[PDB]
């Protein structure tokens, strides 16, 4: 009998309509309906003024009137999912460690889903002129889509390579559309038809509700359908569905549709309705304003028991009906229904319903949350995740805005989860503020300070011809109070560091002072005795550790000292960036960078490591005081990921014209709170208002509301001079190891508490 | 001999049933009941002619 | 300021209000039983035929529901022992 | 552990403008406002819902 119930059954084949990969983008079919899959990072909707989208779909639909063939057809496809990519992160640091799994654990009970949304459009020796002709047609469609898509950040989805054999892309979307997972599809030597699906799904006689018998788990999908539109077509009136607790798959289709059949159509429904409205419908479509075409959507929820994939129906059913579309369950076409969401399926489609083109647009505007990537970026996982006010949570450089507003904290908290990547820092602060999470981090951090001996000094400098050019220039930048600088200065001073940096002078008499033996009368002042002499005159002069720190506080009072300090400081630094991940950082970086020598140097210097894993992290207390001068310009606009935080005080000028933000995202910047954690990342085009908070909340552990407060990690990584100035004592006092004196300095500071 | 342990069995769907709403059966009822007294006394008639 | 939409949504092409397709069955149908048993069986077209208008002006689609259901959930054989309808996903085309 | 701030003002213009009071005005549930002969939109609305 096994037998015999095996070859009784028709396999899921007769069902799905694909085949061979005829180009690397572009999927044929058993009817040769060659298709292309557009992965889509649709734009932000939250921040924009309602007018706004309405300009976003006038362009799209101009855009889409200009290729809209009588042959062509739209699936989007906005599947909803959640996050099962994002790896636990091992580490080191005992801080670190504490750090990341108290935020992990203020997630208990939080939307971690995803939105992905996409975009299907589909189109011997006679069969091969029809292959070529569809290739090439189907071809410029895409180039139109993609030079149209360019604020939605689109990606097509092509062919991609593992281990010697060709892994499609796109199937791997339409075999989730399938299975319900994400199986990775590899191109073997069959028709896909025959080998895309892996779990087998079983429909329910009398319902709306099915079964997928899958290895990994049961999935049960109830599926719903539209059928009843209104007066409106309001722009991302489908927006509701985005913000769902339910994981879900939505649906579309549009079969564009020939003007003589849309005029016949909307002439059928003139004379059923027979004034003005339709007289200006007509004319539009006459005059080439918009293009009919067929339509269904199918909205799939997924779900683990069946009682549950109801009550998430009946939640969206609920959420349809808010935004006036009266939805009715499939109930006897559910398996004709979800055979209606693979691509090139019209035979299938249960409800298709001509509508206006515009009004299509509308029901897809490819609105969407900003989410970010969790995996496959250039250096791996997510660095963070943060909240959103919006709900859905982003998957996370130039920090601006009025200090005190958690700017320390928020960059503490970035470097101090950024260890997962193992990533060298190099920390130039202000105000003593990150001493203390620097320590913490496990790595030296230099507090300079007047008065002591800077500790640093070149004098055992390598001897070879590229360190002596950058010694004479050093020399030759320090070389300022005296006045200018001849041509007789600077033979001089060639001679002289040639004639101290033989190999018959010991490395450990080499000294500016001893350089004053061989422009002298200029240099005495930073020789031991002057004025400076505690800087660079120093007896004796870094692979260490990983995280670095220096700080730069007294030195915005300084006109002379910032170039030598930052010269020094950034050419030791420029022989680390070797290809180990490597992350800059800064604060209040202009006054640092306000010098004229390193400009040029910087962008050049910029554009190599860029190439090797380096990367700047800036910030800023007073952006008005940055976008001034040159060197910010070029910066300001190098960066990706800006950062904006809040500030009672605002103007239009800096934030639109340096910062390239928009009216309507100011607005939102000014609207912002005092002292409220609200900052609006803008990573590219997208924005989203997020918040990383570190309020009072419960945690779900065997049945016990652990009150968990993040205030012993926020006194450690914000700023405080005064709580330094007694981590200092108390580090004098036990300076063994931070992921020892961490509990006692804890302690000291719940005795001073 | 028996179904193996902890596996996937049969669906959980057939337990599925289509509710009805609770006005149908005894208003449906009455109307039948009244309908057939009107055919019957029709096909008296019937038979009588 | 919402993009108009028209209401000529699934105006199906009608004639005397019914579409093309199921009226044509209907047609078929009563064709069929006027052949078979008797010629006075023309009569059993305004009954369904009105029927059928009133079904298509309510709810504009039910025959393409109707017809895919049967199609599909009703031609699946092994509905019974499996509890519910499925395809197998192996391609067991009954080759070897 | 009930704690009570019942703050005051003579110049509501005056406040609103320094950081610490804007807290303040917001961390506040029951509002008493008083009638003055000069009164200005922005500070009314803005800072006082």
């Amino acid at each position: 009998e096994s037998r015999k119930l095996l070859a009784s059954e028709t396999p899921v084949g007769q069902f799905i309509p694909y085949s061979h990969h005829v180009t690397d983008t572009i999927i044929s079919t058993k009817n040769a309906e060659y298709l292309s899959v557009w992965k889509i990072d649709g734009r932000s909707h939250q921040s924009a003024s309602e007018a706004d989208v309405f300009q976003w779909i006038r362009e799209l639909n101009n855009t889409l009137r200009g290729i809209s063939s009588a042959n062509l057809s739209l699936w989007t496809h906005i599947v909803r999912r959640r996050v099962y990519e994002y790896p636990d992160a091992e580490f080191d640091n005992v801080f670190c460690r504490q750090l990341d799994e108290k935020y992990r654990e203020s997630f208990t009970g939080y939307n971690l889903m995803v939105n992905d949304l996409y975009l299907t459009v589909v189109y011997p020796d006679q069969k091969k002129h029809r292959q070529e002709s569809c290739i090439k047609a189907l071809e410029d469609i895409n180039r139109t889509l993609g030079q149209s898509f360019k604020r939605y950040g689109a990606e097509l989805l092509s062919v991609y390579e593992k281990g010697g054999h060709a892994f499609s892309a796109p199937l791997e979307f339409l075999a989730r559309l399938v299975n319900g997972e994400h199986i990775p599809m590899p191109i073997c030597r069959d028709r896909f038809s025959d080998y895309m699906a892996v779990n087998r799904p079983m429909f329910s006689k009398w319902g709306e509700v099915g079964e997928l018998r899958s290895l990994t788990g049961l999935r049960r999908f109830g599926m719903l359908e539209i059928r009843e539109y209104d007066d409106a077509t309001e722009p991302g009136q489908l927006n509701v569905l985005l913000e769902s607790d339910y994981e879900f798959v939505l649906t579309h289709s549009f079969s564009v549709l020939s003007r003589p059949a849309a005029k016949e159509y909307l002439q059928r429904h003139q004379k059923n309705l027979i004034i003005e409205e339709i007289d200006e419908a007509l004319n539009q479509l006459i005059s080439g304003h918009f293009v009919m075409g067929e339509h269904h959507c199918t909205l799939t929820v997924y779900g683990e028991t069946v009682q549950q994939v109801r009550d998430n129906l009946a939640h969206a059913s609920a959420a349809m009906l808010d935004v006036a579309v009266l939805p009715k369950p499939v109930d006897l076409a559910l398996e004709a229904g979800y055979w209606a969401q693979l691509p090139a399926n019209w035979q299938w489609r249960p409800r298709p319903a001509p509508i206006t083109s515009l009004n299509f647009l509308s029901f897809s505007p490819f609105h969407n949350f900003m989410s970010g990537k969790p995996t496959g970026n250039p250096w791996g996982p997510a660095v963070t995740i943060l909240k959103t006010v919006s709900g859905t949570p982003l998957y996370f450089t130039m920090l601006i805005g009025q200090s005190s507003s958690g700017k320390t904290v928020l960059l503490g908290f970035l470097l101090a989860q950024a260890q997962k990547f193992k990533p060298t820092i190099v920390a130039f602060d202000k105000d003593r503020g990150m001493e203390i999470s620097i320590r913490a981090m496990g790595g030296r951090y230099l507090p300079l300070k007047t008065g002591e001996p800077s500790g640093f000094n070149p004098f055992q400098l390598p001897p070879t011809h590229a360190n002596l050019i950058f010694l004479k220039q050093f020399v030759k930048k320090l070389a300022a109070a005296g006045g200018e600088v001849t041509h007789r200065d600077e033979e001089e001073i060639d001679q002289a560091i040639t004639a101290m940096m033989s190999d018959s002078i010991d490395k450990s008499l080499r000294r500016l002072s001893l350089l004053l033996q061989f422009v002298h009368a200029r240099l005495v002042k930073w020789c031991e005795g002057g004025d400076y002499g505690w800087l660079f005159d120093n007896p004796t002069d870094l692979s260490t550790h990983q995280i670095y720190g220096f700080d730069i506080t007294e030195f915005l009072d300084n006109p002379e000292a910032r170039t030598p300090v930052m010269m020094y400081l950034l050419y030791r630094t420029e022989s680390m960036i070797d290809g180990r991940r490597f992350m800059y950082v800064f604060d209040e970086f202009w006054k640092p960078l306000q010098d004229e020598y390193f400009e040029d140097l910087a962008k050049n210097k910029q554009k190599t490591i860029r190439k090797q894993n380096g990367i700047f992290v800036f910030a800023t207390q007073e952006p008005s005081d940055a976008l001034e001068s040159n060197i910010a310009k070029t910066l300001i606009q190098q960066c990706a990921t800006y950062i904006f935080l809040a500030n009672p005080k605002a103007d239009y000028e800096d934030y639109t014209q340096g910062f390239k933000l928009t009216d309507s995202e100011f607005e939102l910047v000014r609207g912002l709170g005092e002292f409220s954690r609200r900052f609006l990342i803008k990573q590219g085009d997208q924005s989203a208002l997020a918040e990383m908070n570190l309020g009072k909340f419960r945690t779900i552990v065997d049945g016990e509301t652990v009150e968990r407060d993040f205030d012993d990690e926020l006194l450690v990584l914000s700023g405080t001079p005064d709580n330094a100035e007694i981590a200092e004592s108390i580090i004098a006092e036990v300076g063994d190891d931070p992921a020892v004196w961490l509990p006692i300095f804890l302690d000291r500071v719940k005795a001073e508490r | 001999q028996e179904r193996i342990e902890g596996e996937y069995g049969a669906s959980e769907l057939a337990s599925e049933r289509r509710p009805h709403t609770p006005g149908a059966r005894t208003l449906l009822m009455v109307l039948l009941c009244v309908i057939a007294v009107v055919l019957v006394t029709l096909s008296y008639k019937a038979y009588k002619v | 300021e919402a993009f108009p939409l028209f209401k000529g949504a699934t105006r199906l092409p009608t004639i005397w209000g019914v579409p093309m397709i199921p009226l044509m069955a209907m047609v078929m149908g009563v064709a069929v039983i006027a052949l078979t048993v008797s010629i006075w069986w023309w009569a059993l077209v305004p009954p369904l035929w009105f029927i059928m208008a009133q079904i298509t002006k309510n709810d504009d689609k039910a025959f393409r529901i109707w017809w895919l259901w049967i199609d599909t959930k009703f031609r699946n054989r092994n509905k019974g022992f499996w509890g519910a309808s499925s395809y197998s996903p192996a391609n067991y085309r009954k080759r070897r």
